[PDB]
């Protein structure tokens, strides 16, 4: 009763869910290391400080690695179809909306670290602008983990 | 049977999908670090 | 020049995905698998007549909407040294708005033939509902496309005017002769739009 | 092609409508005649009051001089191009920029040598020319140090690309600064030309013709005044600009050329040089090169302003314009100094 | 059959809409701030 | 001739580590007539197991013509050490 | 390493303008380690160059039983096939002293006997890498007199890795001495337990307990 | 008697009229602001003379809204097709006609605000300008509800 | 009697309203960085009151995951294809919606927040501006609400 | 008897008639009305002179518009089908070769122009190049007419 | 016998034909008029010389036009196809190969206009040149002549 | 010889390729009942298009990195965290393949 | 038992034999013609012995020619499609081949005439490179010989 096929939908979410998020995480990771290098060479004492951009991005990848292994752990032949769209939406909500999260972290980390460089009472506005960055990424692991249980 | 509904669906959800994967790759591939503070020198 | 990339990329790769199924086709000896009447025919004249009339109404008004920032920047940026320009320039959005109104009068006299079937089998049903349709996306898509390409004439054409009349106000009466050549090319689109449609019946 | 005329009025629409109606506010013939007509300077202030110019040396000194006016001519173009400048957005800003290069070279020219030999970089500022700004700090207290100069340039200020040429320091001490800046500004030069063939449109077309004869001219008087100094043959050509229609052939001429002769003769191959050379009489009561140079030079600023969807009516503006300067500035002196059979020697601007 | 006539009529208005889309949004990515602001 | 003495002195160490090599896979094939399997057994294979024992012996035989020629590998890069 | 020792008093005291030369030189007291350790382990994982070392001690199956269990001139089909050796045949089995037996380094499927093996092996390792590294830090928050620092972290934090990542190691050597080929089939997944026991999932069928 | 699919255009009607004159009045805003920012700094004055570029720019969004309204109640489950496909005829048209006005007001919103700062005679021909983009979207809706009935 | 793979419409829905809600923020949050950065390295006192842009991208975000859980809880197995197209049109108004209204904040904020540092006279004509924004993102959520529950 | 949809490539040709023509033309005359006011301001009294290269352009408006309308007029509902593909490549025919030759008309008439400008002397020489676009698309009619009657 | 639709490849042959012949004219013209232009300005002696690359140019436009009417003349409703592929081949041979021609006489004409003025000697140089270019063209023809008839 | 590390950490990534491809190629035969097969094909793109992001990643940092710690050598602590980041990410496709392609 | 989809395949060889080798030549045509000005204005006593490039573009036009005359002559209608997909064989084989020696002849006929201007010992060089351009078109030649006739 099970139409074949069924299983590439739900199987391209798990995948989906991590590959974009990684991406994601990837691109803020990578922006944000160019401008902690700018920095540092100006002044190294921020060193330790400009880093949370890219911890940040990595709870992004995260994000997309808890929905992935949820789905894969959901997967099975007799699928009913039903539930691999649902992953399949799971997966690219998280990854999709992590990959913004991405990009997000990126530009500002970037700008937030190169300016603090010159202005150290920056770092509190960068943070927070950083927090808006990985909330974006969590409402997309919301949505993500209501529609793979759903 | 059926073929129609599978062919379209897939077709499309991988199209889209393999081209946001390359859009997403190309805007990492060209990332600009901003090709100054220290590059200058070191070119 | 990353979106031109993208936008080349996908026309040669939509193109050569067509060239290789045509060809493929063709090879195999498919029975007729490739049929443009199933297309025509089981694509409901609906779709296609009201696609036309939303086309012939929308694409005149990016015509029209088009020329009037083309002219616009120009007028705003010389009436900057030469404020007498506002009295006489604007009749290059005068044009662009009878551009648009070219389009909304077609659409509206389509889409009062807009009419039901109740039909189901096309097979020797609504034979003339067919051609109807057909010619209401085409006399459609006739004005839109001319009035699209008149409104960014007549857009072009008052830019220049308006650069002309900031420096010498004499010759702005010569140039407008111009831009009465551009509306005329809407106009054209519309004669023609009629006559599509001129023996045409829904229902 | 299709490429202007479509996007180009989006963004830079006004642009286009203000630098033309800047233009028209250029002294025309009408004005410059009665200019001459005055033969005092108050009275040379009064005429001009006529036009977009004027009201602009009230509440300076009750007596005017040369000096003043030419200070103040240049600082109201040098607000109308920054004004420009500061409102608009790269696609057109990075035009302008290279503008703004020409003046960064010369500047940084007069840092250096003042660096070479200890002049603070504080006395230096005040007599950079305009539009160079350098609003970037560590080019400023260097400490009267040639390194912390040139590595503050080479980081911080855009001409670094261009100083690949002149590198090291070494080149800096050991160069006739003369040749660092003629070398710097052919860097330049192929540079702006290749950005404005980037921009594959009317642009290219309308501003190209223009570079190509700053290259070509620069070519010429370069061959000429190197013939009574000393100076490698090798090292004046690699001073020529390729971009230019003597690059295929006819810089090799030059390069090799010792005398005007044979110069002249490397013109008879391009007959829109050569008319050049001809009118050029070189009396002792004529005009010379230089002069003729100038008026072609004009020509061609004039005739960008034929095309209303392109950058080059920019840069054309900023030469006209300058050339405008040079023009009054000119008047002002032939009054001063009492030469009134020497005041027809402006170049006119239509 | 490898396509419907439902299939078929939706991708045909799909393209046009996703013309106009894409129309949109090149001209709202072709978008850019300015560099400086004029004076004090 | 010389060649330079680092040029020599890896030749010493590739021969000696040669000669080790080849005699102790030389005794493997030898003695397990094994783990390798691959003596380049004939496609028409019929039921004699000594026909693989001598197989086995053929391709031991060769291993040790190669260490006979690092033997003289090292000899002669030796003697350009101590010359260099 | 040991060349580099042997020379020692001659490449120390020299010039080394080669700066790669002098770091693996001054490493080479941590080099010789590694090399007698990396024999340790490769007579383990009995790879020699790709070669296994048989010390005739080698006893995974015999053959001549193999024959006996319903496999008459299996050769003759085999020229086309592999066959795989049964588990419990009732004629195979016992450990090899020391690494693993040669056999697998002639088999079609090392890579997934062996495969298996790293995997569950480097888990273990890790964790129990991790557990010591951990209570180093008791004796540190000790040594300056943190009781907030032991009471509120060293304790919950050794408590939530053994909990979760202890208890894994515990089942991965569970299963190898718990099931046999005789429960091959429905034998139990560790790595999807693992999953589910952190999210609470007990299917009531589909997966059999440890 | 219901050809499947029939209420698939009309929705997509509802869902262009608001995404497409969002996206017209989205750009508007953008270059109206961009516009603002840049003129206000020298003349802080015209501020608020300065924001009806903006307020066109949201009225251009209000037609879509009508229409993607007008159309979101006209939806059933029994749609006849004929009725489906004028819902995106009028969808569509008001979108379109939307989008393009508010890049009109946009642009030129961006260039009257600037030239008003420097010659303030241009005001009212910035007004003029911009009020026949927003009849160009005025357009859009009118037909766009006239076919609705059709 | 209800079409199969109906379900795959308004998934798309759910995931189309948090990833395009997310991609707006994530573009507004991130141009509004960029201009913090750079303004409020020579301004710091403004650096609590430029991140308002940020806080109205994140509103955007919400406006997604409203929407986004909405359809979510609105989804069967037998679901009548009806429905789904409406939970699409709904999940594709807001996300896109919002997506135009990213853009409109992040332009705006970024040349506003520089712009204010060099005239404060400016804030409030920035925040103003800024709510039509809002308004813009707002707008696809009414469309939304009225389609999901059509 | 007349098979059904024949009507539609007759109803393409008639479209594209127009249409190309209309491309070409607008093309044409934009291009020369930007030529006309660059020179107008240099010197007036040529304005008349350049004038024709826009004639030119509207001529290519009426190329197509004969064949648009002797298709149109053409045009029934029970159409051998032969005659429509004759309509569709006479529309082309003649929409495109006119396309061709607006481009030109456009090319020639803004060099021309400023060439005048430059050279009073160029004047017959546009001429007679104009003249040759001119025959250009008169070519695409013959071929349109000649098949439209076939 | 005959299949249907047999007379739409060759209807596309006689308007290919004369398309492309005149996109090839119109370019050559297009370019050659821009160098005249161009250069009359300083030898308006040579306005009548350098028109020669036009004329080139509407010769390969004849040679499309005289194939579009013979294979609309030779075009019937009872096509037994064979012939109709031959007048498609015939019609795209002349008309691509007079683009490809239009294409030299193009790019030939602009550059040699200006070296002829600045360089009396190369007129013979540039007619033998646009000699080869019309030889392109005409080898268009002659297969265009062999396959029509075939 | 310290700038290095970029380079060989990338070389995870391809080990990791090495490593889901030989997993996945060890249960490839003929009867594979399509759900397994495409679960092979998931894993497959995951650890791979997952290890092409962390390749960016790593590429990108390690040029600014190396430059700027010869710049300032204190940056060599914050270099290397930075890769570690971009590593886990080529991890983490490996894990996601591993619990797929054995589900 | 003749496939009635054979005499365009056929048709098409003879076509693309003519079509890209004509593009080849104009190619080297266009680019020669161009280099040949422009060294002209130094050496004008060169322009004779520099038209050679040309008349090697043109026997790539000769090579097509020959070889579309060679399929026109065999095309009939029951052909048994084998010798069909021989005739688009060489017919492709011999066009593209020529059409590639066509950008080698241009490219080295610009470089080589404008280098033989400044260095007459180039010309023997510029012609043995030609030479090998000719002799890479005759490849394809002689490979559509042996097809056409297999």
């Amino acid at each position: 009763n099970n139409p074949e096929y069924s299983s590439f939908f739900g199987v391209m979410g798990a995948s989906s869910a991590m590959v974009f998020s990684a991406m994601g995480a990837a691109y803020g990771t990578a922006k944000s290391g160019t401008g902690i290098a700018a920095m540092s060479v100006m002044r190294p004492e921020l060193i330790m400080k400009s880093i949370i951009p890219v911890v940040m991005a990595g709870i992004i990848a995260i994000y997309g690695l808890v929905v992935a292994v949820l789905i894969a752990n959901s997967l099975t032949d007799g699928i009913t179809l039903y539930r691999s769209f649902l992953q399949l939406g799971a997966g690219l909500s998280v990854g999709l909306s992590g990959l913004a999260a991405g990009f997000a972290i990126g530009i500002v980390g970037d700008a937030g670290v190169r300016g603090t460089a010159q202005q150290p009472r920056l770092f509190v506005g960068m943070i927070l602008i950083l927090i808006f960055a990985e909330v974006l990424g969590l409402y997309g692991l919301i949505v993500a983990l209501i529609l793979s249980t759903k | 049977l059926e073929y129609s509904v599978v062919f379209n669906l897939v077709l499309w959800i991988m199209t889209g999908l393999a081209l946001a994967v390359i859009i997403t790759s190309y805007n990492i591939w060209n990332m600009d670090p901003g090709y100054d503070s220290i590059i200058y020198r070191m070119t | 020049t990353g979106l031109e990339l993208l936008y080349l990329g996908i026309f040669v790769a939509f193109w050569a995905c067509m060239i290789v199924v045509g060809i493929c086709y063709t090879i195999f000896d498919l029975g007729f698998r490739f049929d443009v009447a199933w297309f025509l025919t089981e694509t409901s004249p609906f779709m296609w007549s009201n696609l036309g009339i939303g086309l012939a109404i929308s694409l005149s008004v990016v015509g029209a909407a088009w020329g009037i920032y083309i002219t616009g920047s120009s007028i705003i940026g010389g009436g900057v040294k030469a404020p007498r320009i506002k009295t006489k320039n604007l009749v290059s959005i005068i044009f662009c708005e009878a551009v648009a109104i070219y389009g909304i009068i077609m659409a509206i006299v389509i889409s009062n033939m807009a009419e039901p079937f109740s039909a189901t089998d096309p097979k020797a049903i609504g034979h003339r509902n067919y051609h109807a349709g057909y010619s209401m996306f085409g006399a459609g898509l006739t004005v839109g496309l001319s009035n699209l390409f008149c409104g960014v004439c007549v857009g072009i054409v008052g830019s220049g005017a308006a650069l002309a009349d900031a420096q010498n106000p004499s010759l702005f009466v010569k140039i407008l002769i111009v831009e009465i050549f551009g509306s005329a090319i809407g106009l054209f689109g519309v004669i023609v739009a009629i006559l599509q449609t001129s023996r045409v019946k829904m229902g | 092609s299709f490429f202007p005329e479509l996007y180009f009025n989006v963004d830079n629409g006004y642009l286009e409508g203000l630098v033309r109606g800047l233009k028209a506010g250029v002294l025309s013939q009408a004005d410059y005649l009665n200019l001459v007509q005055c033969e005092t300077l108050e009275d040379l202030k009064l005429h001009l009051q006529s036009t977009d110019y004027g009201n602009f040396l009230a509440n300076e000194a009750s007596p005017l001089t040369v000096s003043v006016i030419d200070d103040k001519l240049k600082e109201k173009m040098v607000v109308e191009f920054r004004h420009m400048r500061n409102h608009a957005y790269e696609p057109l800003a990075s035009f302008l920029d290279f503008i703004t290069y020409s003046y960064m070279i010369d500047n940084v020219i007069l840092l250096i040598t003042g660096t070479l030999h200890q002049r603070s970089i504080a006395e230096l500022v005040p007599k950079c020319h305009p539009l160079g700004s350098f609003e970037q700090m560590e080019a400023v207290n260097i400490a009267q140090t040639p390194a912390e100069l040139y590595n503050a340039i080479l980081v911080d200020t855009p001409l670094a690309a261009f100083f690949q040429d002149c590198i090291s320091e070494q080149d800096l001490d050991e160069m006739n600064i003369e040749i660092i800046r003629n070398t710097l500004y052919k860097a330049y030069l192929e540079s702006f030309y290749k950005f404005c063939t980037l921009l594959g449109g009317t642009t290219a077309d309308a501003m190209c013709p223009i570079l190509e004869f700053e290259a070509d001219r620069r070519a010429f008087i370069i061959t000429i005044n190197s013939f009574g100094t000393e100076l490698s043959k090798e090292d004046r050509a690699k001073l020529f600009p390729h971009c230019g229609r003597l690059y295929p052939e006819g810089l090799a001429q030059l390069a090799r050329a010792d005398d005007y002769e044979q110069v002249k003769n490397v013109a008879d191959y391009y007959p829109e040089y050569k008319l050049l050379f001809e009118g050029a009489g070189s009396n002792p009561g004529d005009k010379t090169l230089e002069d003729r140079f100038f008026e072609h030079e004009v020509k061609l600023n004039k005739l960008a302003f034929l095309n209303q969807f392109h950058f080059g009516v920019f840069y054309a503006f900023v030469k006209l314009k300058e050339q405008e300067c040079r023009n009054i500035v000119w008047i002002a002196e032939c009054i001063a100094q009492r030469h009134r059979a020497k005041i027809d020697n402006y170049i006119p601007i239509f | 059959g490898f396509f419907s006539p439902g299939i078929w009529m939706g991708l045909l208005t799909t393209l046009f809409m996703l013309f106009i889309f894409t129309y949109g949004l090149h001209m709202i990515l072709s978008l850019k701030t300015m560099d400086r602001f004029d004076d004090r | 001739l010389c060649c330079g003495p680092k040029l020599a002195a890896c030749g010493i160490v590739l021969s000696a580590w040669g000669v080790i090599m080849l005699i102790m896979l030389g005794i493997f094939f030898n003695v397990h007539s094994l783990i390798e399997d691959v003596p380049f057994t004939e496609k028409d294979f019929e039921n004699g197991p000594q026909n693989i024992y001598n197989l086995y012996e053929q391709v031991s035989y060769n291993c040790f013509i190669a260490a006979g020629l690092y033997l003289l590998l090292g000899g002669f890069s030796f003697c350009q050490v101590r010359l260099n | 390493a040991v060349w580099m020792v042997l020379r020692e008093s001659r490449i120390l005291s020299q010039k080394n303008e080669n700066e790669m030369f002098s770091m693996v030189f001054s490493g080479r007291y941590i080099i010789l380690l590694m090399g007698l350790f990396s024999i340790y382990t490769g007579l383990i994982y009995n790879d020699c160059f790709s070669k296994s070392l048989n010390i005739f001690g080698s006893s995974w199956s015999v053959r001549p039983m193999f024959t006996i269990g319903n496999w008459t001139e299996e050769t003759l089909l085999g020229s086309s096939v592999l066959q795989l050796n049964p588990a419990i045949p009732g004629v195979f089995g016992g450990p090899y002293p020391f690494g693993i037996d040669p056999i697998w380094n002639i088999a079609t499927n090392k890579l997934t006997f062996l495969n298996s093996f790293k995997m569950k092996m480097s888990v273990i390792l890790g964790i129990i890498h991790m557990l010591f590294g951990v209570s180093l830090s008791l004796f540190n928050h000790i040594y300056f007199k943190k009781p907030l620092n032991i009471y509120f972290g060293f304790i919950p934090e050794i408590i939530f890795m053994s909990s979760l990542f202890g208890y894994l190691v515990i089942l991965i050597f569970y299963k190898w001495t718990a099931y046999d080929a005789h429960s091959s089939r429905n034998a139990p997944s560790l790595l999807i337990h693992f999953i589910n026991m952190f999210l609470f999932s007990y299917p009531e069928s589909g997966n059999a307990m440890l």
